[PDB]
């Protein structure tokens, strides 16, 4: 009964050019057009869109578990 | 009609195994994590069996909810193409029927081999016999399960390698199918029968962008890969002859990557076949964990130093210009020149020319790989017997000692050894086998152990800061020929250490036979590591070593003299605060000849985490490579011919005690982790939340979480105390917690050693004292007695004292004074004969004041 | 015992004492006498 | 200074046994001049030594006057025990010391 | 180099075991090999009874310093 991601986190608004609230510093997983760079101040480059007409963005260097949290919540 | 329906059109020769249509609960293993509990334990779950005589093939039926029914039906319909999915069957209340599944899942096998208990190990026997690995009568040969004895258990286990390999291949096929089908989910061991098929898609999610989370699966399954030799079929051409690997090939990097892609395709973390490309020590451990598994396919002649012919003044030598580790991959030097004191020192220690200019050798006495003889005739060494002391024995018998039935009786003697004893002793290295470790669990345990070791500070130092003691000690094979460490330290050094950070310097060490009193006739050996290794290891580690050796009240008590009440202070410290205090100890069977390579590498890395400022990443990696090539897989000259040492601790280096302490603390921490995770969380709240977050940090997080590391460190320091000295530990653990399984019991240590060290710890060699008023039964070969002065005192075994007194080797009273000093605490023993022991020594010494021998136990 | 016999295989009175011992500390002086010679 | 002179003399006198001719070919056959140290004597050795525990092993390893090991052909030229031993003696096994040193040479 | 032997002899005569004493006195009949548990002696010996099977004389001629063999 190993669940993917219970109590999934919610939407958040960010500046651009899904959050994982960790008490040791906030970390944004995915920002749900092509936006190569996103800013929050810190810059977070984004991956090519994931069409499904909305689009989803992954930060390059993201493991296969976080993609589950991001895609599972969506 | 239900039995007919459950098997529609596929050889419905079934037999009921439950109770009619009712479900069938079983006590199996599982991996559970859903927002209330997290761990790897056993839980209580309509199984059928197919008759061929019966064969292991079952139709596991389930009852579920319509939501889960449809959720699984969609994904199964989308994944039926792959052959690595157990043929399912859906019909209706909803019933999902599997088909042709094995009796036990991979999770059960891994749990049985990771939580071994000879008292209750029926599942392991059933698994072994069911697949023709051995025969049921094999278990009437009691002591069969042990590894040190009956090494045929390795052959028995290796019969599951093909099944494990097929399971891995089918898992990779399943991952490819999911990824192409756009399904995201988490992959667990408990959802794969032993044949290789899969099932239980009840918590997945919905093309071309799917991603399965397969970290827990491989991390938990890793240990069973080197145990059952799953990758032994990769040495064949494609029941076929062995691959005729070119003798000159030494790269194998492409083969490593091909194996990784064949079996670990979806391990979403960078793998560097050469560990020199790693980013941090955690990455080094992660990559070495895979190199260990992948090094058991290539020919064993490829590994070892890599030599290149260089020229000096037109004189061509053959010297090493790299090395090929089984763990750190290929490593190429940087300061290498093909044309042209320290140069002589580095060159001579190199086994390149020594093995090149020596006669080939084929030793059929042992099984360890040989390299080359260094002479025309092998050498046989013998150990002389003791030296009876007539005077002391006559004096003792005059005082009415050694009477029939007396409690004190000689049991320690100098035993003599015949000619072919050194080689028989060396052949004990056959107990060191390849071992794959749970990488995520080890990566948490390394952080916890570093937190243990956080109280100390140190770093690299120069040649004018290192303190050298015992300058008269064996240097090394080429070096002992002309002197000892004193000569070399009196000649040169800083540049050599600097060079040591840019190259690899393999060395040779001699294995002699020691001459000491013991209660068993087994031969014992002392090894001298090459000077070119100790010289640099001291500069690397001495600051930290001395920091740990002069710290009081810590978890490791190395260097804490028991005189002047030190024992009392240590005992009070270990008894800091525990609700239900108890005591416990243990002994490691063949610690120096069985601890795997990964644990030693981890200990070395932990001992080097003080260099975040003094050294960069590359310097630390080359230091690790030097250490691994010099004291882990070194070359040993036992007698007159060279052998390759598969592994195990080097008993001559100065960092063996502290490395063993790190290894012991790691074993204790992993025992606690297994006990807490294996504890059924569903059965208090703080502990349950702590274990939930422990599982999250182990098999869900991908980076350090210092907050939980501190929390768990404090939790252990509070409810599970310990006092650690290399391969010798005492514990003071909350008894109620251990009874509930919230801390490390002794069976936990047994299982951890079984599945992570390839040895068996006898429960008769580990004790437990429940009455704190009488402290630990045995620690550092000492006993404790609560006397009035009320303090604890260290008193030894009278038999050992008498034996040491009777038989003294050649080449004075200081030995008797030391024996009396160690014998004074016996005076307060309730027994009268024990008390007489000290007086005998004092009377004998005068023949050659109790206040002097009492002053060494009053704390001032 | 095995040392007193095996060590002779490569190198008569001292056989009987070592095997027929009940307390131990007698034979452990026999082996030195043979080895010295 | 004494260690320095002794060290190099050991290096020089230990190079004359390297068999440069037989070693040069195997080194040059490498892709980049790097070969594992293990296979150096295995393919460029002019002598082999076989330590045997008893006669049962002798039957399966060194039977006859020629035995093949390392994918080559060797011919026995001397046998020793823990004193020379004649090949006719081995058969009578309890009368011989266990560690027999069956030296040999490479047959061209 | 006589201290060890004199100590050994004193210890032996202190042990006072007939089996050891028998063979010790005989030496002052000596065996040629290790006493088993077939024996060659230059029949009761070492407090044990031996059945004789074959005998030899000085010139290596069987007879119905001689040599005695027994099991
Ligand atoms: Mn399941
Ligand atoms: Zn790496
Ligand atoms: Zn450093």
């Amino acid at each position: 009964n190993n669940e993917l991601s219970p109590v999934a986190l919610r939407q958040m608004s960010c500046a651009a050019g899904y959050y994982n609230t960790t008490k040791g510093g906030r970390f944004v997983l995915a920002l749900l057009q092509d936006l190569k760079w996103a800013r929050f101040t810190i810059y977070t480059e984004l991956e090519p869109p994931c069409r499904f007409v909305k689009y989803l963005y992954f930060i390059k260097g993201l493991n296969n578990l976080n993609r589950g949290m991001v895609l599972g919540s969506l | 009609s239900f039995l007919n329906r459950v098997c529609g059109v596929s050889a419905a020769r079934l037999t009921p195994c439950g109770t009619g249509t009712s479900t069938d609960v079983v006590y199996r293993a599982f991996d559970i994590y859903n927002d209330k509990v997290a761990g790897f334990a056993k839980f209580l779950k309509c199984r059928f069996q197919e008759k061929d005589n019966l064969i292991d093939s079952y139709f596991v039926v389930k009852r579920h909810t319509f939501s889960n029914y449809q959720h699984e039906e969609t994904i199964y319909n989308l994944l039926k193409d792959c052959p690595a999915v157990a043929k399912h069957d859906f019909f209706k209340v909803p019933h999902i029927s599997r088909q042709r599944l094995t009796k036990y899942t991979m999770a059960d096998l891994v749990y049985a081999l990771r939580h071994f208990d000879e008292g209750n190990c029926d599942t392991l026997k059933e698994i072994l016999v069911t697949y023709n690995c051995c025969d049921d009568d094999y278990f009437n040969k009691k002591d069969w399960y042990d590894f040190v004895e009956n090494p045929d258990i390795l052959r028995v286990y290796a019969n599951l390698g093909e099944r494990v390999r097929q399971a891995l291949l089918k898992t990779v096929q399943f991952c490819d199918a999911m990824r192409n089908a756009g399904i995201v989910g988490v992959l667990t061991l408990d959802n794969q029968d032993l044949n290789g098929n899969w099932y239980d898609f009840g918590d997945f999610i919905q093309p071309g962008s799917g991603v399965p989370v397969v970290d827990s699966y491989y991390s938990l399954l890793m240990p069973i890969l080197t145990l059952t030799r799953a990758l032994t079929a990769e040495s064949h051409v494609d029941t076929k002859p062995y691959i005729k690997w070119d003798l000159l090939k030494y790269d194998f990097t492409e083969e490593r990557l091909k194996l990784f892609d064949r079996y670990f395709k979806y391990w979403d973390q960078t793998y560097h076949p050469n560990c020199v490309n790693c980013l941090d020590d955690r990455c080094i451990l992660h990559c070495a964990n895979f190199n260990v598994l992948f090094s058991t396919v290539f020919p064993p002649t490829s590994f070892g130093p890599l030599v290149r012919k260089i020229f000096v003044d037109g004189v061509p030598f053959v010297v090493s210009t790299g090395y090929h580790f089984r763990e750190l991959g290929v490593v190429h030097n940087q300061d290498v020149n093909l044309h042209s004191f320290k140069e002589l020192l580095v060159y001579a220690a190199d086994p390149a020319m020594h093995a090149a200019s020596g006669n080939l050798l084929l030793d059929k006495r042992t099984t360890c790989f040989s390299v080359a003889a260094l002479t025309n005739n092998v050498a046989f060494q013998t150990v002389k017997p003791g030296n009876f002391n007539k005077d002391f024995y006559d004096f003792a018998v005059s005082k009415g000692f050694f009477k029939e039935g007396s409690s004190v009786e000689l049991k320690h003697f100098f035993f003599a050894q015949d000619g072919n004893a050194a080689i028989s002793d060396y052949d004990y290295y056959r107990y060191n086998l390849p071992t794959m470790c749970d990488i995520r669990q080890l990566l948490f345990v390394v952080e916890v152990v570093d937190k243990y070791f956080d109280c100390y500070d140190g770093g690299c130092i120069n040649a004018n800061q290192v303190i050298v003691n015992n300058l008269d000690k064996s240097a090394g094979f080429p070096f002992n020929k002309w002197g000892k460490a004193r000569l070399y330290y009196d000649s040169m050094q800083d540049a050599l250490f600097a060079y040591t950070k840019r190259n690899v310097i393999p060395t040779i060490t001699q294995m002699n036979l020691k001459y000491a009193i013991s209660a068993k006739n087994r031969a014992r050996t002392v090894a001298g590591v090459s000077i070119c290794s100790t010289m640099t290891n001291r500069q690397f580690h001495q600051k930290l070593l001395k920091s740990i050796a002069a710290t009081r009240g810590a978890t490791v008590v190395i260097g804490t003299s028991k005189f002047y009440g030190g024992w009392h202070n240590m005992l009070k410290t270990v008894y800091s605060d525990v609700e239900n205090p108890h005591l416990m100890g243990w002994d490691y069977p063949k610690c120096d000849r069985a601890m795997p390579n990964m644990l030693r590498i981890m200990a070395s890395l932990v001992l080097a985490r003080k260099h975040t400022t003094c050294c960069s990443l590359s310097h630390r990696f080359y230091r690790l490579a030097n250490e691994c090539a010099q004291v882990l897989s070194e070359m040993v000259m036992c007698g007159g011919s060279l052998y390759v040492k598969p592994g195990g601790t080097s008993s001559g280096d100065a960092t063996t005690a502290y490395a063993n302490s790190v290894f012991n603390i790691c074993q204790a921490v992993t025992a606690n982790v297994n006990a807490l995770l294996s504890t059924d969380g569903n059965k208090d709240k703080y502990v349950r939340n702590l274990q939930h977050r422990l599982y999250e940090c182990l098999y869900r997080n991908r980076d350090v979480d210092t907050d939980f590391v501190n929390e768990f460190y404090a939790y252990l320091r509070k409810h599970f105390s310990m006092m650690i000295l290399s391969d010798d530990a005492v514990v003071c653990f909350n008894s109620t917690y251990a009874s509930q399984g919230l801390v490390a019991s002794i069976k936990n240590f047994k299982s951890v050693l079984y599945y992570q060290n390839n040895v068996f710890m006898s429960e008769a060699k580990c004790w437990t004292e429940t009455d704190l008023t009488k402290g630990p039964h045995e620690f550092c070969s000492q006993h404790t007695m609560l006397v009035k002065q009320y303090v604890y005192l260290p008193y030894p075994d009278p038999s050992r004292i008498l034996g040491a007194g009777c038989f003294v080797d050649d080449i004075m009273i200081e030995r008797f004074v030391s024996l009396a000093i160690d014998a004074y605490p016996l005076t307060k023993h309730p027994n009268q004969e024990y008390a007489d022991v000290f007086h005998l020594y004092l009377q004998y010494i005068r023949k050659l004041e109790p206040e002097f021998y009492e002053a060494m136990y009053t704390p001032h | 015992k095995c040392t007193s016999v095996v060590l002779l295989s490569v190198l008569v009175q001292l056989h009987n004492d070592i095997l027929l011992a009940k307390d131990t500390t007698e034979a452990f002086e026999k082996m030195v006498s043979l080895l010295s010679v | 200074a004494k260690v320095t002179s002794a060290m190099q003399t050991m290096l020089f006198t230990m190079l004359r046994k390297l068999d440069n001719d037989a070693l040069n070919n195997i080194i040059n056959n490498a892709r980049d001049g790097c070969v594992p140290l293990n296979i150096i004597p295995l393919t460029t050795a002019a002598k082999l030594m076989v330590v045997i525990p008893d006669y049962n092993t002798y039957k399966n390893t060194c039977d006859g006057t020629t035995f093949t090991y390392a994918s080559a052909l060797w011919e026995i030229q001397q046998v020793v025990d823990a004193k020379i031993v004649q090949l006719s003696e081995i058969s009578n096994s309890p009368n011989l010391a266990w560690p027999l040193i069956v030296t040999a040479l490479r047959a061209n």
